[PDB]
């Protein structure tokens, strides 16, 4: 019950090799009452060899699956509290580089683990057992990276509603300024600029894409020429999908900010027209200057409203 | 800046394949049919499994107004719900194969749905997903894709044919060597000659956009090149072939080009559409600027489902649901102009 958990026909061939053989002459050894311990020693030597194989297999299995938890714990502890407006964001870039450094350290570990399993399989037709092994190893690696970016994307998912248990703008978040440019509403961090990556500047979504690369760049087995970017692309959108709440919440705050922009446009202010044409229209009216003084009083009340 | 007419259509009825993609819009005559895909229900793991529900959806379109209703089904219906599946028709019998199951990468065997009976059957082949398929009405063709069941396979460059009359798979020997293991690729037919077309596809952190054609009669490959505003490096692109002038219609999809040494990761999507006139092997951006605005055009998106369809009296592309970065429910129609 030790070779079936790994489900390896290689170690099944090994159990076929192993057997306690005890010869017909030994059926006539115990009736002597003298020193008769040779068959036990032989079968036991066999046993020992198998048990060192067992320990190697258990250690390889353990370390393989344990190296995965490090990715997830690192990415969690890292993306729990980013708090990265633009320059703390510039620095969180280097912090995520430390994340990728944990990833590359476990890649330096990828080398050592394929070596330890070189020892573990202990086969001559190594590659055939290499299939049965690295297949499963790679699928579990995919699962681990998936859960990693899961926790990250869900971290930043948990930032939308300021109404559920408390508010959400609890910490210093990215700051956005409101300007009157060329006689019109203008957000220097435009909703679209903090949104869709355009020529002037990139923001949250491109940050997500770059985090996606930082995560999915380990050296896979099976000739190692590619990377496992794509089992990620598959899995996230197979069940997990967190990018979806990302998109919909981003567009939600977008619509909220557009409504607020319309509200700003509602100041009842004119089209910022030249003062000369309105002056000339009132001139054509030929009113007393007191009407222009009431117009200026309205303008002063507009300044007071501002 | 070439003519196009984008229209965001109107849907009706509680059942709508909202928040779906990787599903299949199949049309034969009037039989515009929906199946597969993927959604999210957020109630439990069981609901995550029924998210790509086997619910086949039917549509009644009226002047861009659409009334959606789920169709009935009987026969052998597999319990889990599938995505990435390939499908084919034989004049009344939907033929389904491939795809996967999100939870355990369980692939689907060959199924059918007799439409006139609205029932299923299991007629019965590297178990695969993400492959491409098409049918020469006597043979069902499968090529490329992504294996992985019980042996965690790689991308594939093999291809098989399935006889409907003999109910057997057959392996097509690749005479031409160039076809490389791919998945998530476009595979349709030319009508000027009876052969398939392989437009790129995915491989090992690399998209692809080359062209391979398979003469059945010669049982071999021919490699044609392209030019004239090609979509350089794009997958999951929205597809519509026009048989009159042999014109492929592509829209959006996963695009982005870096070296293999780079992480490259930056699969920003595109909203532009192109047309490859096969007779000239000429790509052509159908993008427009003589219309109202560009904002009225749908947003960049892979994994949608598409089909040719006649709305308000003109053949046109249809785009539904999809990956405009995640979840779409929108139905879009690009009226194919006089050029047909």
């Amino acid at each position: 019950t030790c070779l079936l958990p790994v489900e390896e026909p290689l170690v099944k061939k090994k159990i076929q090799d192993m057997e306690e053989e005890v010869k017909p002459g030994i059926e006539e050894i115990r009736w002597k009452s003298t020193n008769i311990d040779q068959f036990i020693s032989k079968s036991k030597s066999i046993v020992d060899q198998l048990f060192e194989t067992v320990n190697k297999m258990k250690d390889s299995l353990q370390k393989i699956h344990k190296s995965l938890a490090n990715f997830n714990v690192k990415i969690i502890e890292r993306k729990n509290r980013p708090m990265s407006p633009d320059d703390y964001d510039q620095f969180l870039k280097a912090i995520f580089s430390n994340k990728l450094t944990i990833v590359k350290d476990n890649g330096n570990q990828i080398q050592k683990l394929v070596k330890e399993v070189l020892d573990a399989v202990k086969a001559d037709k190594k590659q055939n057992s290499w299939k049965n092994y690295n297949d499963y190893v790679n699928v579990i690696v995919i699962e681990g990276i998936s859960t990693a970016i899961q926790t990250a994307l869900l971290h930043l998912n948990e930032q939308i509603n300021p109404v559920f248990i408390k508010r959400n703008d609890i910490s210093p978040l990215f700051d956005i300024r409101l300007e009157l440019g060329q006689s019109g509403i203008q957000f220097d961090p435009e909703i679209g600029e903090s949104s869709n990556q355009l020529t002037v500047r990139n923001t949250i979504r491109n940050w997500i894409n770059d985090f996606f690369n930082i995560a999915g760049t380990i050296q896979r087995l099976d000739t190692t020429m590619p990377g496992d970017f794509l089992q990620e692309i598959r899995s996230f959108f197979e069940i997990k999908q967190c990018l979806a709440m990302i998109t919909q919440n981003l567009e939600w705050i977008e619509n909220e900010c557009n409504q607020f922009r319309a509200r700003f446009d509602t100041y009842s202010y004119l089209w910022t027209e030249d003062e000369n044409p309105l002056l000339k229209g009132c001139r054509a009216k030929i009113p007393n200057l007191d009407l222009f003084d009431e117009k200026i009083t309205h303008l002063k009340a507009i300044q007071q409203e501002i | 800046p070439q003519p196009l007419v984008w229209t965001q259509l109107k849907q009706t009825g509680t059942t709508q394949p909202t928040a779906r993609s990787g599903h299949t819009i199949i049309t034969v005559g009037k039989t515009h049919i929906m199946f597969g895909g993927l959604d999210n229900d957020k109630n439990n793991y069981k609901d995550g499994k029924i998210a790509p529900n086997n619910q086949v959806f039917t549509l009644k379109l009226t002047q861009n107004n659409c009334e959606w209703r789920q169709i009935a089904c009987q026969g052998d219906v597999p319990l889990p719900r599938c995505y990435h599946a390939s499908c084919a028709i034989s004049a009344d019998k939907m033929l389904v194969f491939g795809g996967s199951y999100t939870s355990n990468l369980r692939f689907n065997d060959t199924y059918i749905l007799k439409t006139t009976s609205y029932q299923w059957s299991k007629p019965a082949p590297q178990p695969r997903y993400g492959h491409s398929a098409t049918f020469f009405e006597g043979k069902v063709y499968i090529f490329g894709g992504h294996g992985g069941i019980n042996y965690q396979r790689l991308a594939f460059n093999d291809l098989y044919v399935l006889e409907t009359e003999n109910f057997e798979w057959t392996r097509l020997e690749p005479k031409g060597n160039p076809p490389d293991p791919r998945g998530g690729h476009s595979a349709a037919m030319m009508a000027n000659k009876p052969q398939l077309m392989i437009f790129g596809g995915w491989s090992f952190t690399s998209q692809y956009s080359n062209i391979m054609i398979y003469d059945i009669e010669k049982d071999e490959w021919v490699d044609p090149e392209i030019a004239h505003e090609i979509p350089k490096w794009n997958l999951s692109g929205i597809m519509a072939p026009s048989i009159p002038s042999w014109k492929y219609f592509i829209f959006g999809g996963s695009v982005g080009s870096f070296e293999e040494g780079g992480n490259r990761t930056n699969s920003r999507f595109v909203d532009d559409s192109f047309v490859l006139d096969i007779d000239t092997l000429s790509w052509s951006s159908i993008n427009l600027e003589a219309d109202e605005t560009s904002k009225a055009v749908c947003k960049p998106r892979p994994r949608e489902s598409a089909s040719i369809f006649y709305d308000s009296g003109e053949s046109r592309a249809i785009v539904f649901g999809g990956w405009a970065n995640n979840w779409l429910n929108d139905l879009w129609a690009l009226n194919v102009s006089t050029i047909t």
